[PDB]
RNA sequence: CAUCUAUAAUUUUGAAUAAAAAUUUUGCCGUUGCUAUGGC
């Protein structure tokens, strides 16, 4: 009847489920158990299930979808909370419902059912935008229609459930909700080229962070709709965000290959530069091939509050920490170099020999670009990708000085839009679905499209672990 | 109007065409019938 | 059957160019025509009836509705009709045709009467309006019905009667309340 | 009108320096980089839809 | 192949790039073989970037005789797709042109790049 | 559209005069100058004190305003 | 969101239609079987 009394009985529930499942492992624990449950906010790593995975023997299955060119995806999986003890999802009907959204450039939104992971990915709703919606002013800070006109280029799911928000070219951010799909409310970038290239949630929290490629980072809060703050300190646009627990986010920002932490409450920033040199390099391999140079940073994720994971766009995965400006571990091309052009094709002449000087042999190699990297939240593996039709999963060691290979999967093919992984069972035995969305198109521009066999859709992959 | 557009359309081939066959020692009908095979589609698409 | 619906539409031509102790019986052997019916042909049969109606309507308004009533889009529009051309008597005759009422669709465009009729005196008008109010209420009593449907028609009456009331001045109705 | 990084600047004789000289643009108060338009623009648009109105 | 002569390092390439999309974005920068050439008769270009794996190669290697007719340095980059996202474009770029003007913040890079380019000719 | 935000630094707990003193920032944009009242309203909900028990002074709003 | 409703599942009556309880992987084209994969 009391407050404190109810909390006291949920409680006691928890422990009766708890001593039962340790009874069922045994057929100090508990102790573990709950520690663990409170080491999630403490920001280190803790997930070590590093190398109980079985990729071998992941089941793979593509899932085509009918527009092209998905830009984008974004999972929502619930929850128990461990204050409270209700639920992470909202109703009552869902009560672990795994969900999925994709944005497409079309200008479609959908939302999947990923519940069983052993079916499809089922096409619940969807909403589509269109040329409709293009406002009549076109030329003011007022540009609130309720739809998308133009390349929805990034979709998050809030952690609550109740909306999930996509931005685009179109320089608005839109937030629905979830279940009817409606537009709840739309809130403007206000700048003439602040078009929203990411989104990212403080996990647990409604601060959603948009990389805005005018060169500004924007923060909202999204259960009251609106604007907190903008962080400026990029030099070109600010390509790829990634946030976690903590009241901080990560960003890279492309040209200057620059990756910038932020720590909002204090207002401060750090700033990582790469600085690899291939003539350096050269000297090394002789004291010990191919060394290109960093072009660009592409993409980023945080493995823990105080390491995270870039990948440019020159084969490098690089690992960094928080203490040390240099990376600590940089790895070289990571999906092996671009496929030779072909002799005719490269001279218009037909002197075979002649057309093979033409392809000069390596001088015109070039790497593949990582398009798409995630690090599952606290844990020791993350799952890399680019348009060589494989992704590539990856071990960080314990001491959290290197990373290597655990394995790869070929199911994908086309170029790796965005990674996304969802976690069943049992606190002992936990089940893996790795999507991705996967198209023929980088998402920003066309670039390429010459890809053997690309074809736009969800590939999903299920890993389970033994041991 | 598309008589206009054609036309460019053509001229832009030409000229890469003379581009190649003016560097190129001994010429490849592949690249003459590729690329006349690009104009006749977009003629196709009028 | 088709030489019927012949006489039908040359009947429909020569009064719209265009006698009531010859204009009644043809009506009334119409409302025959009609009850007998109640299966294309005797669906543009009755297509053709609405027409006539809609014709001398146009240029025994009891049964005239019971047999629009029971006879969709279409029927809308000659309603619109009815309500555009013809005020006290058609209420008398809503609260008659009630009475044999008390089935969707019929339920549907008696609604639509009126509401089109208390958009479109009130003292006059008033006390059998409230014994229809009744007669509604306890048509949701005795219904064979839904919860939702019967809640839609409730909600209508409800609007209706609000705008009915606003409608008219307030002391004439004191004992009416 | 010209807000450096996030702060803005209305002194013309300012000496930006590398990094800051990046980072120049126009001011999130701006008619021109923001928030509405100025009091003349405005005051037109009021004049405008008030004799659309008469 | 030699017809591709100048050929840049990896060093070079990003240099080049760099002050490609400082160009593209203070709008000093013509993009397009057709342009290029335009350019380069009215004698406004600072220098030249051409793509190195074009398909084929002779379509931008008419440029070079115009180039190294007026001296304005010349240089070939590997991939024409980086060369497109470096200067900005939804597409592939093949061969791209920097201009002059006086009146520009980016001065001292394109003139750095433009003294390395002279050298390596 | 107007999202007020109340941010503490250099927090330093004196418990000599009973204590905590610190460094408010308060980001204000599309807006001037957030009330002395409304400050402590909030300061209260965040420390879990007492409005008479918050109190605050010394408010400087920089070149610009929003903060 | 909750509720009601709708669809679809059983129960009962009737050989069954019927009757009601009551209850709770694609835009376009292609290959390919009992799902997988081509091209635009």
């Amino acid at each position: 009847e009391n407050p404190a009394d109810k909390r006291r009985r949920l409680a006691k529930q928890y422990l009766e489920n708890l001593k039962s499942e340790a009874n069922d492992i045994l057929t100090d624990i508990i102790a573990s158990r709950l520690k663990e449950d409170v080491a999630e906010q403490q920001g280190r790593v803790f997930r070590y299930f590093g190398d109980k995975l079985l990729i071998s023997e992941a089941k793979q299955s593509f899932t085509r979808v009918g527009e092209n060119n998905l830009t984008c995806i974004s999972c929502f999986q619930p929850v128990l909370n461990k204050y409270t003890f209700e639920e992470s999802s909202n109703g009552d009907k869902n009560k672990g419902r795994l969900f999925a959204y994709t944005v497409s450039k079309d200008l479609q939104l959908t939302k999947y059912d990923i519940t069983d992971f052993s079916k499809r990915p089922k096409k619940l709703k969807y909403a589509k935008g269109g040329a409709k919606y293009i406002p009549t002013s076109k030329h003011e800070y007022e540009n609130t229609t309720e739809g998308h006109y133009d390349e929805i280029l990034t979709v998050a799911a809030s952690p609550d459930g109740k909306y999930v928000v996509t931005g685009g070219r179109d320089r608005k951010l839109i937030v629905w909700s979830t279940e009817s799909l409606s537009p709840v409310k739309v809130i403007p970038t206000k700048d003439r080229r602040g078009e929203v290239l990411s989104l990212a949630f403080r996990k647990n929290s409604d601060q959603l962070y948009a990389s805005c490629a005018d060169f500004k980072i924007r923060t909202y809060s999204i259960n009251q709709f609106s604007q907190l703050e903008i962080l400026y300190g990029h030099h070109d646009i600010v390509e790829d965000i990634s946030a976690l627990a903590m009241e901080r986010c990560v960003t890279v920002g492309a040209r200057d290959r620059t990756a910038m932490l932020w720590k909002i409450p204090d207002e401060t920033r750090l700033t990582f530069r790469g600085g690899d040199e291939p003539q350096k390099l050269l000297r090394r391999w002789m004291k010990e091939p191919l060394f290109f140079c960093e072009g660009s940073i592409d993409v980023v994720s945080m493995v823990d509050d105080f390491h995270f994971i870039t990948g440019s766009d020159n084969g490098n995965i690089c690992l960094w920490s928080l203490a040390k400006k240099k990376p600590i571990f940089t790895e070289r091309i990571a999906h092996g170099i671009l496929p030779e052009p072909s002799f005719n094709d490269i001279s218009g002449e037909t002197d075979e020999e002649l057309r093979k000087r033409q392809l000069q042999g390596k001088k015109l190699l070039q790497p593949f670009w990582i398009t798409s990297l995630y690090a599952i939240p606290y844990s020791n593996v993350f799952i890399s990708g680019s348009w060589s039709g494989s992704l590539k999963v990856w071990k960080i060691s314990d001491n959290l000085r290197s990373f290597e290979l655990l394995g790869e999967l070929s199911g994908a093919k086309g170029v790796v839009t965005k990674i996304q992984v969802v976690e069943s069972g049992k606190h002992g035995k936990e089940k893996f679905r790795i999507l991705a969305s996967i198209a023929k198109e980088h998402r920003l521009g066309r670039w390429i499209a010459n890809v053997s066999g690309a074809r736009n859709g969800i590939y999903s992959a299920v890993i389970d672990q033994t041991g | 109007k598309n008589k206009g557009r054609i036309s460019r359309y053509l001229a832009n081939k030409c000229s890469m065409a003379s581009r190649i066959d003016n560097y190129s020692e001994e010429p490849s009908n592949v690249f003459g019938s590729v690329l006349k095979k690009q104009v006749e589609q977009r003629l196709e698409f009028y | 059957k088709i030489s019927s619906l012949a006489l039908i539409t040359n009947c429909v031509q020569v009064l719209g160019v265009k006698f009531y102790p010859k204009i009644v019986p043809p009506s009334i052997k119409l409302f025959d025509a009609s009850l007998a019916d109640s299966n294309p042909l005797k669906e543009q049969l009755q297509v053709a009836i609405l027409l006539l109606f809609a014709g001398l309507i146009k240029r025994n308004i009891l049964d005239v509705l019971h047999v629009i009533y029971f006879s969709s889009s279409i029927r809308l529009s000659v309603i619109s009709l009815i309500i555009e051309n013809i005020l006290k008597e058609v209420l008398k005759v809503l609260f008659r045709i009630w009475s044999t009422e008390i089935d969707t669709v019929a339920v549907s465009l008696f609604l639509s009467t009126l509401e089109s009729t208390v958009e479109n005196s009130a003292t006059s008008q008033s006390p059998i309006f409230f014994k229809l109010l009744l007669s509604l209420f306890e048509f949701r009593s005795i219904s064979s019905f839904d919860n939702n449907t019967i809640s839609r028609i409730e909600a209508s009456v409800h609007e209706i009667s609000n705008s009915y009331v606003l409608k008219m001045n307030d002391k004439v109705f004191r004992p009416l309340f | 009108h010209i807000a450096v990084g996030k702060q803005i600047v209305n002194i013309p004789s300012f000496m930006v320096r590398l990094d800051s000289e990046k980072h120049i643009d126009f001011a999130p108060t701006s008619p021109f980089g923001g928030a509405r338009p100025g009091r003349v623009a405005r005051r037109n648009a009021a004049r405008k839809a008030e004799a659309s109105g008469e | 192949n030699p017809k591709a002569f100048p050929l840049a390092d990896a060093a070079l390439t990003q240099q080049i790039l760099d002050v490609v999309q400082q160009a593209a974005n203070l709008r000093q920068l013509k993009k397009g073989a057709n342009e290029a050439t335009k350019t380069l008769n009215r004698g406004i270009s600072e220098f030249i970037i051409m793509a190195a794996d074009c398909e084929p190669i002779e379509i931008l290697l008419h440029l070079p005789l115009l180039c190294e007719d007026k001296n304005v340095p010349y240089v070939f980059v590997p991939s024409r797709v980086a060369l497109g996202r470096a200067c900005g474009v939804s597409r592939p770029v093949i061969a791209a042109s920097i201009t002059t003007n006086d009146a520009s913040a980016i001065k001292t890079q394109i003139y750095a790049v433009k003294d390395k380019i002279e050298t390596l000719l | 559209s107007d999202a007020v935000t109340i941010r503490t630094r250099k927090v330093i707990s004196n418990p000599l005069l009973a204590r905590k003193q610190f460094v408010v920032d308060v980001l204000h944009p599309n807006r001037a100058n957030v009330s002395k009242d409304e400050l402590r309203e909030k300061l209260a909900e965040v420390y879990k004190a007492e409005k008479d028990a918050v109190s605050v002074f010394g408010f400087r709003t920089q070149f610009g305003g929003g903060k």
